[PDB]
RNA sequence: CUUGAGUCUCGUAGAGGGGGGUAGAAUUCCAGGUGUAGCGGUGAAAUGCGUAGAGAUCUGGAGGAAUACCGGUGGCGAAGGCGGCCCCCUGGACGAAGACUGACGCUCAGGUGCGAAAGCGUGGGGAGCAAACAGGAUUAGAUACCCUGGUAGUCCACGCCGUAAACGAUGUCGACUUGGAGGUUGUGCCCUUGAGGCGUGGCUUCCGGAGCUAACGCGUUAAGUCGACCGCCUGGGGAGUAC
């Protein structure tokens, strides 16, 4: 397993399944040695810029050491799944547990 | 017919050719003018003075409609544009904003090749 | 002129939206260290920071859209 | 070469440099360039440039002495834009375009 | 590249001991290695050549060591050859 | 023997490479909407093209192509070179610190590769661009340049091809010798400490001493001093040609 941090948006609108298909998809951190060192969700915040003609996106974070397999089937279904909207996968250099811009607002 | 109040019209700064079109606030252009097409060519539709006296083909659409407000935009940076948009405050239409709005790609379109002497 | 050494993050977290929108024009286009002087690694580390953000829809690529 | 011919195609060059690239703008405005006047062989150019800075001397001096200063990075600028042996010498005047 | 856990490892049996690393066996051994890992890479990425220029970079080197071992003790070299099943 | 050489551990920057993704403009197309009399072209027209409603505007889609700002002496590289974001793979550089190996070296004919663009091959793909060719604008050589088009080509995959003013028009390595100003990137110390003060590495730049050079200049990133190996030339044309 090896660090990542992890962001991306489910449509606004697709909000209930948001909270469970995190731990839903912590089923592979949790159930294949994933050691999530931080997670967030921010909730619907404007897009700066419009994406597919959509505002407010649900904003949701990760941080994770995780194996090189996992991601990708972690990505493959946001890349097959249609409720996310946008997606991003982004190594770190070491975890990161510290209040992030977003909730350090609060 | 129906009244809108805010004017928004879209010009064409281009070199050579010099075009302004009435718009109306939600898009749907309604009405045009055209300096080339009051007979002005070449150097003569491309004159700064013909962009000025475009002016009065624009008007008579705002004036149909009755329009006021001033929400313009500029694409191209025409010779003299500045004179242009004096001659549209001499007109003394309220003004609440104008747009330079050159529209700059990211070089992804292949750009002709240049002409030469 | 040692401004991000006075901050001390040898590291810039790209979240900081706050930093970013002040090296951001009112386009979107990056302001460069010519005149906020700025060391280039943090130059080179917001430059690729804000396109990331960019994506993510956290900085606009340019108010027309 | 024929002066008045080349005149046309060198006004859209001046006018692309001119809008994109500057960061010492004291006109920081749309200054249009209303014509040139290169001399034979193109040695000298005269840009007539009219600034959208309220068409007052107070503003448009401070673009003109800003469009002098940085004349030689210019010459580059469109010497290198034309494929020109002749890098046009660079002059600038506030056009009374309004009479 | 390589794991230093696997470094590690090929230290403690090729080196005699886990400071002896510059013995001529400690170095074949680590390079035969990283020849393996880029062969790897390779079997799908041909046109990488430019990783391939490093490939030439090392499969040299232990030739010249080899060659320097086998000037050396033959004794070792012969053993070596075969311990790492090279030139066979 | 250990300083040459090289390994280990600690980092560290980097448009290095290969792959796979993905974004946003732009351009074209297409969709609509509203909305027209033109449009674009020239020095002027022609040429183009419009009531099928074009031209313009929004809204949408499709496609292909390339990655603005940042961004520059700024890096990365043997060089050709490398410029959107992500992930996978992978080369090298460098610092620090200590250990390990112990001359394990340099150069290289022959050698084997590497390789700008166009070009050849197959099959791809097709924005935009543009040789060829095409319509209008001509006679000092108009054979035109200019505009209007436009296939190949331009992209991919695999192939060939192996040359470019592939240029620092400066072979490789090592050593030695005045300066100053930069940049860059390391890192030590000492200040709380940014900044600051001492450093000390790497790489890069501009002056510039001596020295050298026909001169031009070069100038510790020498064309100064030296060393080692390689490569090459011997008036010019014929001629990098006949064969
Ligand atoms: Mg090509
Ligand atoms: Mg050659
Ligand atoms: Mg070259």
């Amino acid at each position: 397993m090896r660090h990542y941090e992890i962001v991306f948006m489910v449509h606004p609108d697709q909000s209930e399944q948001v909270p469970g298909m995190i731990e839903r998809y912590t089923a592979a951190i949790t159930g294949a040695e994933g050691k999530i060192h931080r997670l967030e969700d921010w909730g619907r915040r404007q897009l700066a810029y419009p994406i597919n003609k959509l505002h407010k996106a649900h904003y949701v974070l990760m941080n994770v050491e995780a194996p090189q397999e996992v991601i990708d089937e972690l990505e493959t279904t946001f890349r097959f799944n249609d409720a996310v909207i946008r997606s991003m996968v982004m190594r770190t250099k070491h975890a990161v547990t510290e209040a992030s811009p977003m909730v350090k607002a609060k | 017919r129906k009244q809108v109040s805010d004017g928004v019209a879209h010009i064409h700064a281009s070199f050579n050719n010099t075009i302004v079109t009435i718009t109306d606030r939600q898009g749907n252009a309604l009405g045009w003018a055209t300096a080339g097409g009051s007979g002005f060519r070449g150097s003569r539709k491309s004159t700064p003075f013909a962009a000025q006296v475009a002016a009065e083909r624009c008007a008579d659409a705002v004036k149909e409609y009755g329009i006021k407000n001033l929400e313009v935009m500029v694409k191209g940076p025409g010779p003299g544009r500045e004179s242009t948009i004096r001659a549209l405050n001499a007109a003394g239409f309220r003004i609440t904003n104008i747009t330079d709005v050159t529209p700059i790609p990211h070089n992804g379109c292949r750009p002709p090749k240049k002409r030469r002497v | 002129f040692c401004r991000f050494t006075a901050e001390g993050v040898q590291e810039i977290d790209y979240k900081d939206i706050a930093t970013l929108k002040n090296y951001i024009t009112e386009s979107g286009k990056i302001v460069p260290s010519r005149i906020t002087g700025t060391r280039a690694k943090y130059q080179r580390q917001l430059a690729r920071a804000i396109k990331r953000a960019r994506y993510l829809s956290l900085l606009p690529y340019t108010d027309r859209h | 070469g024929r002066p008045q011919r080349v005149a046309q195609e060198m006004q859209k060059e001046i006018a692309l440099i001119l809008q994109r690239e500057i960061k010492d703008p004291r006109l920081g405005m749309m200054t249009t360039v209303s014509g040139v006047e290169m001399s034979r062989d193109l040695a000298y150019a005269k840009v007539y440039v009219t600034f959208l800075n309220d068409k007052d001397e107070d503003a448009v001096k401070a673009g003109i002495k800003a469009l002098q200063e940085a004349s030689g990075f210019i010459r580059s600028l469109l010497g290198k834009a034309m494929r020109l042996r002749i890098v046009p010498e660079l002059t600038f005047f506030y056009d009374n375009s309004l009479v | 590249s390589l794991s230093t856990e696997a470094t590690a490892k090929i230290v403690s049996e090729f080196g005699r001991d886990a400071n002896d690393t510059g013995s001529t066996e400690v170095q074949v051994a680590l390079l035969t290695a990283q020849i393996n890992h880029l062969q790897g890479h390779f079997a799908e990425h041909k046109k990488d050549h430019h990783s391939r220029r490093g490939l030439l970079r090392m499969v040299s080197q232990r030739r010249k060591l080899l060659d320097y071992l086998k000037r050396k003790d033959v004794a070792r070299y012969t053993q070596l050859i075969e311990r790492l099943g090279l030139r066979r």
